[PDB]
């Protein structure tokens, strides 16, 4: 641990290296700040080229303009930009995007190894479509997006068997709002053209708000703040939507250039937040290319700052961000606008909803066969064995493993004989896959895939069981819903653990949701499994509330069993809902052991889940303590092995309904059903996110 | 119809 080159005394940046983790951030941190403070990192000056006394403005509007058919169309470079789950709906826009004369290059985050393996499988499909052989942890705000276009650009550049004329950039929440006929007509006759849109506000508001006056550093998968910085003098700084359109003369230049302009500024931004948001706008405007400039992105973004400003990467970033909204079916009508030229659209998310995602594709390429199954489902991987059981949680994996086992009980109960039974099965080795299952956007739960062995034949087979949650809420008030989860999304207003997975250790948080009408006030109690009052408070719902949530302060760990949340109005019952602190059968992805889960299992270290006590409230609620429960819950308390998942599953199989099983390959249970015939699972057919072989017009829709 | 930039200030 090495003293630094020179003394730090800035508050930001000895908050950061005390944050920090690894010794090579911590060292990083000091040398960046060390070389600012002599004046050696960042410009102070900087020359400009445009001849231009300000902004260009140039003006694109009349629809007719897009119904003619080019003589010589532009070929586009598509560079997608991606991460996380949603394999299926990327793989559905990539179909609405495709054509033969483009050219597809896609980047998928380091962190994604799933979903990269589903895009290598599209690649070696098509001879227009590579993947990116660099991969970068691209997280939101940072540094290394801007360093993922550059270095996409030269690569591109360099494919001298690619010729392309316009850069587009996508993410696997955006999608088309116009068909590729209309795209390439409208690019045909702007060719030399720029698109980048401008933020629309004060630009001194703009600069402050962005942070651009200030040093970030990019490390350990964080932006930290070191301190402030002054803005060059010369240039004129600007920025908005890092979602953009650059012609191939543009993007050369910035590659190749090695004037005072894009030297100085490639070194700015390697130190910026959110850098893709204002270096391309600042360069282009200072540039010679400054008079190419639309003040227009071909984009609709879904900004909702009531809702998508909640300050949501704070711990990701030293900083508060916002982000666009998911559309939904009422905002349909926003797509066939004509005030100006729009073609793409941001976000989309299938599993918040999928509803518009189908009225948006089949109005703009028409409607599928009739027959044609699964446009109204939606299937999304969230494990692939490839990653190994050590990516899972304890929870998670403890959980898989019960609804496996689920699913092999309701194979074996489905077979009526009196002989042998031929659908009894031992469970093998960990889950192989589970999948998220949604039907017209209303979840169906979990599908996992997983190995037994049937024995009867003593032959393994390999199978896929559908559970699905069964419902707990139960109710002239506003009180429309009540859930306890965690990870809840304010922007979206939902859960992001959708199967409400809870452990010992976990800190589950309420919500509720209101309809409209007059104010009011209601009182919540949390009751735990053996009726322990662990907490109690009164919240107003004001008459524009429309959804409400509250973590409460409980003591760890938390006694397993299904707990209960009610909700009452001046002591009239008003409705409650039900969630599961299941036990856990893993540690450190071992089976548990007897010291450690007696230290779980057994109720809060503490002999109170807070300091306040409730005991005067059992009588009034009806809610008497059994001593005889309460010394049966800590004998499970002690047990392992074969009487613990006794008791997990016992608590389970009252949450959980076991709805199907199939079999994947030949299976000797005479009632089992193929997956691949089956309806609802990941194995059956899906056409809509299906790709296959290219069509005489180029495309794969 | 919303201005652009996804930064939010300080905190
Ligand atoms: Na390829």
């Amino acid at each position: 641990d090495q003293p630094p080159k020179c003394d730090i005394s800035g508050k930001e940046a000895i908050s950061a290296l005390s944050r920090a983790k690894s010794k090579h951030c911590r060292q990083e941190i000091g040398e960046t700040y060390c070389r600012h403070k002599l004046g050696l990192l960042m410009p102070e000056k900087v020359t400009r080229f445009c001849p231009l006394e300000g902004k260009a403005n140039k003006n694109v509007w009349d629809e007719d303009s897009v119904e003619y058919m080019p003589a010589n169309p532009v070929r586009i470079a598509f560079v997608l930009v991606v991460h996380g789950r949603a394999s299926r709906q990327l793989q559905r826009m990539f179909k609405a995007i495709y054509h033969k004369d483009h050219f597809y290059y896609i980047h998928v985050d380091k962190r994604s190894n799933y979903l990269h393996r589903q895009v290598l499988q599209v690649s070696r499909q098509y001879s227009n479509v590579r993947v990116t052989p660099w991969r970068m942890a691209t997280i939101w705000g940072g540094a290394s997006l801007l360093s993922t276009y550059l270095q996409s650009m030269r690569d591109l550049l360099e494919m001298t068997d690619w010729p392309w004329d316009f850069f587009i950039n996508l993410s696997a929440a955006d999608y088309p709002i116009r068909t590729n006929d209309q795209l390439v007509a409208f690019l045909s006759r702007y060719r030399d053209m720029n698109f980048l849109k401008s933020h629309g506000r004060d630009n001194a508001r703009f600069i402050r708000k962005q942070g651009l006056d200030r040093l970030f550093l990019e490390c350990d998968a964080h932006m930290w703040r070191l301190g402030d910085r002054r803005i060059p003098e010369g240039i004129a700084v600007d920025g908005g939507s890092d979602w953009f359109l650059l012609n191939r003369r543009f993007v050369e230049y910035v590659t190749f250039s090695t004037d005072d302009l894009v030297t100085k500024m490639k070194q700015f931004y390697s130190y910026t937040l959110l850098p893709a948001e204002s270096f391309f706008h600042t360069v282009l405007e200072n540039s010679p290319h400054c008079d190419t400039m639309v003040d227009n992105n071909l984009r609709i973004t879904n900004w909702n700052r009531k809702l998508g400003c909640k300050c949501q990467y704070k711990h990701i970033v030293d900083w508060c961000g916002c982000s666009p909204n998911d559309f939904k079916p009422q905002d349909f009508h926003r797509f066939q606008q004509t005030a100006r030229p729009t073609f793409f659209a941001r976000k989309f998310e299938a599993v918040v909803n999928q509803e518009i995602i189908g009225q948006l594709d089949y109005y703009l390429y028409g409607n599928y066969p009739a027959g044609t199954p699964g446009l109204r489902s939606y299937w999304e991987n969230v494990y692939d064995e490839p990653d190994g059981i050590h990516s899972l949680s304890d929870v998670t994996l403890t959980l898989y493993h019960s609804f496996a086992r689920l699913g092999l009980r309701r194979a074996e109960t489905s077979l009526h004989t009196d002989g042998e039974n031929s659908c009894r099965y031992y469970p093998m080795g960990h889950p192989a896959s589970v999948h998220l299952y949604f039907l017209a956007d209303r979840f169906q739960g979990f599908l996992i895939k997983h190995h037994a062995t049937n024995l009867a034949v003593s032959k393994l087979e390999t199978l896929e069981t559908w559970v699905m949650p069964k419902k707990v809420f139960k109710i002239f008030g506003r009180l429309q819903f009540s859930e306890v989860g965690t990870d809840w999304d304010a922007k979206e207003r939902l859960f992001r653990n959708f199967g409400g997975l809870l452990g010992p250790m976990d800190e589950p948080v309420g919500m509720q949701k209101w309809g409209k009408g007059p104010n009011v006030t209601v009182t919540v109690i949390w009751v735990d499994p053996v009726n322990v009052i662990a907490a109690t408070y009164d919240i107003l719902i004001e008459s524009t509330a429309e959804f409400t949530h509250y973590k409460p302060p409980l003591n760890l760990p938390l006694r397993p069993g299904v707990w209960t949340v009610k909700i009452l109005h001046h002591w009239v019952p008003v409705a409650e809902t039900k969630f599961l602190v299941a036990p856990l059968t893993f540690s450190n992805r071992q089976p548990i052991k007897p010291e450690e889960a007696l230290k779980l299992h057994n109720g809060p270290l503490r002999n109170a889940y807070m300091e306040q006590s409730f005991q005067s409230l059992n009588p009034v609620l009806s809610l008497p303590i059994n001593p005889a429960q309460v010394e049966q819950a800590r004998r499970n308390a002690a047990s392992t092995g074969t009487a613990l998942e006794g008791w997990l599953d016992s608590l389970v199989g009252g949450m959980w309904t076991a709805m199907d099983i199939c079999a994947t390959g030949p299976t000797a249970c005479p009632v089992m059903q193929t997956c691949s015939q089956t309806a609802w699972s990941s194995f059956s057919p899906d056409p809509k996110s299906e790709l296959g072989a290219v069509k005489p017009d180029g495309r794969l829709r | 119809q919303e201005p652009e930039g996804s930064g939010g200030g300080q905190g």
